[PDB]
């Protein structure tokens, strides 16, 4: 025979559990893609020597994209 | 020695109230109604 089993209410747990899933991921999913984009049609800046007489731009003096951006 | 006639009686009393409570915890064949 199935008997019943008696368990508290597992409703409320699983909803905020998928509700705080979804936020997340609602604003992380497009931040990854970003990156990614980022990363692979807009590499690092390649360090090299200041050419004689160029003042270079603060932002210039780093090398990642989101990081001088 | 034994029990005396009140106690065997509620125990009787009890035991048939049990064993309903217990009856009624079982499934019928469409308990488990899952949504879609
Ligand atoms: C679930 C939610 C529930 C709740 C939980 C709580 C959640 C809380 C979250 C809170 C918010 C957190 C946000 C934090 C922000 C941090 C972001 C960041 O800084 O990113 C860092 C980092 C990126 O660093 P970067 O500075 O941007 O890159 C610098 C370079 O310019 C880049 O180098 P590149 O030029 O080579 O380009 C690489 C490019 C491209 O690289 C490639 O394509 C190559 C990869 C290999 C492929 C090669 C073979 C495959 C293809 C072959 C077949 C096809 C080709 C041939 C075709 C025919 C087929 C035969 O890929 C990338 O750009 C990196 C991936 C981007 C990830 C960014 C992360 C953002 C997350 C923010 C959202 C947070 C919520 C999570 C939701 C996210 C969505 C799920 O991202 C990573 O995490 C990388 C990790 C992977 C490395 C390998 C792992 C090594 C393991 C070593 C440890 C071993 C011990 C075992 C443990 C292992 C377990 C892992």
């Amino acid at each position: 025979k199935r008997l019943f089993i008696i368990k508290p209410s597992g409703f409320y747990d699983r909803r905020f559990l998928k509700l705080m899933r979804f936020y997340i991921l609602l604003t992380g999913i497009p931040v990854a893609i970003g990156i990614t984009l980022v990363n692979v049609f807009i590499g690092e800046a390649e360090l090299a020597d200041i050419p004689e007489g160029y003042v270079p731009e603060h932002w210039e003096y780093f090398k990642h994209p989101i990081s001088r951006w | 020695s034994g029990y005396t006639p009140d106690e065997k009686l509620r125990l009787q009393q009890l035991r048939e109230l049990r064993r309903r409570w217990l009856k009624d915890q079982e499934l019928s064949p469409r308990e488990p109604v899952l949504p879609p």
